[PDB]
RNA sequence: AGUGGGUAAGAGC
């Protein structure tokens, strides 16, 4: 949480975002108290330092950074959004939101798959990657 | 407008809200009493620090 | 002493003898590796905010989980214890309203 | 033309700079590259560097 | 009984 960086006003997140020329941008909508925030937070940092190559990580406080919440949709406890030259990735998870990973992934191995399809389809031109793990069913027995 | 549908909706949950909230005081501080809060915990070495 | 070089056939005092065959026969592609290497550590970027960051950002946590911190235990996300911002609803309908209301919003 | 001649140039340059003898004395090395007219650092280089520097600058004279 | 978990992405007109 603390440890990524920041953004404190929608020009800082527009200027991230169209910063990134050969990176997808991983952006978590959410409040850095919120303890599923605190769960993707923990997991991004875990795997902040593995996918620098072709990802980064930013953090945006959207009780200070309202200005995509009527945009994007931004009223879950926490969001994850992708992007990749200017431009938001989706993805078929499987839960019927491709638009963000609404829900908290206890795994950084799920999150790391998930970066890297995301990464390889944007890279190819797509805007909508399939999930290499199906989320429709949270597998618990 | 808006202020005064909210005056009215808070007027209208003023009905035990103080009630409630000192319930609510009570409560919190009869489960610190066992269990302190984190930073509690750590303010004697915070001030050896 | 005076000693020559097996490898230069210079004649070399023996005091810097060993470290004279050390340096001697030192591969150019260890100085390529090495330059390679202070390039690639300078090709890296900050995945992490510096310490000013990460103190602000746990005094901005601590003032909203009083659960853990502060003296007064007030709900989960409440710090306790004008101008409303505009902002676009990503319709193209909208976006001539919404630049004129950041107009507006000028100082 | 003059690509090929100065390519061609630089080549026996390197090949003259790889048959080139310089001691591994550090002080010998910076006295050698005073008499030169060259400054002995270049913008904080390490001791190979400059041994390097050195063998280019005989090469070259 | 029941909603969903069933949005292909892309190009400008």
């Amino acid at each position: 949480s603390y440890m990524l960086p920041h953004l404190h006003n929608g020009w800082q997140v527009d200027q991230a975002i169209l910063s990134e020329e050969d990176r997808v941008v991983v952006i978590r909508f959410g409040h850095d108290w919120d303890p599923t925030c605190m769960k993707m937070d923990e997991v991004l940092y875990s795997i902040a330092e593995k996918v620098k190559n072709f990802a980064v990580i930013y953090l945006v406080d959207i009780t200070e950074v309202p200005d995509f919440n009527k945009m994007y949709e931004l009223y879950d406890p926490c969001t994850v959004m992708f992007f990749f030259r200017n431009k938001h990735i989706m993805i078929d998870l499987g839960t019927g939101n491709n638009n963000k990973i609404n829900w908290a992934m206890e795994d950084k191995q799920e999150m790391v798959d998930i970066i890297e399809t995301v990464y390889r389809g944007a890279r190819k031109g797509r805007g909508l990657v399939v999930s290499p793990k199906d989320y429709s069913t949270k597998y618990r027995y | 407008a808006d202020a005064i549908y909210a005056a009215l909706d808070k007027r209208m949950d003023e009905r035990r809200k103080e009630r409630r909230e000192q319930r609510e005081k009570e409560e919190i501080e009869k489960y610190r009493m066992e269990r302190p809060k984190i930073q509690q915990q750590f303010s004697d070495l915070k001030r050896k620090l | 002493e005076y000693l020559v070089s097996p490898i230069t056939g210079e004649k070399i005092p023996a005091s810097k003898m060993q470290e004279h065959m050390r340096i001697g026969l030192l591969d150019p592609r260890w100085l390529e590796q090495r330059d390679r290497s202070i390039r690639e550590k300078q090709s890296d970027d900050e995945v992490y905010a510096p310490g000013l960051d990460i103190e602000s950002s746990l005094k901005q946590l601590a003032e909203r989980r009083t659960d853990i911190f502060g003296v007064e235990e007030t709900a989960i996300g409440k710090k306790i214890g004008p101008e409303e911002k505009v902002t676009w609803d990503g319709h193209s309908g909208s976006m001539a309203r919404t630049q004129q209301a950041a107009q507006a919003n000028i100082t | 033309s003059e690509r090929q001649a100065e390519v061609l140039a630089e080549f026996e340059r390197r090949k003259r700079a790889r048959q080139i003898n310089v001691s591994t004395d550090d002080s010998e090395v910076k006295a050698c590259l005073r008499a030169l007219g060259e400054p002995i650092t270049l913008f904080g280089e390490g001791p190979a560097e400059r041994r390097e520097r050195l063998r280019n600058i005989l090469s070259v004279v």
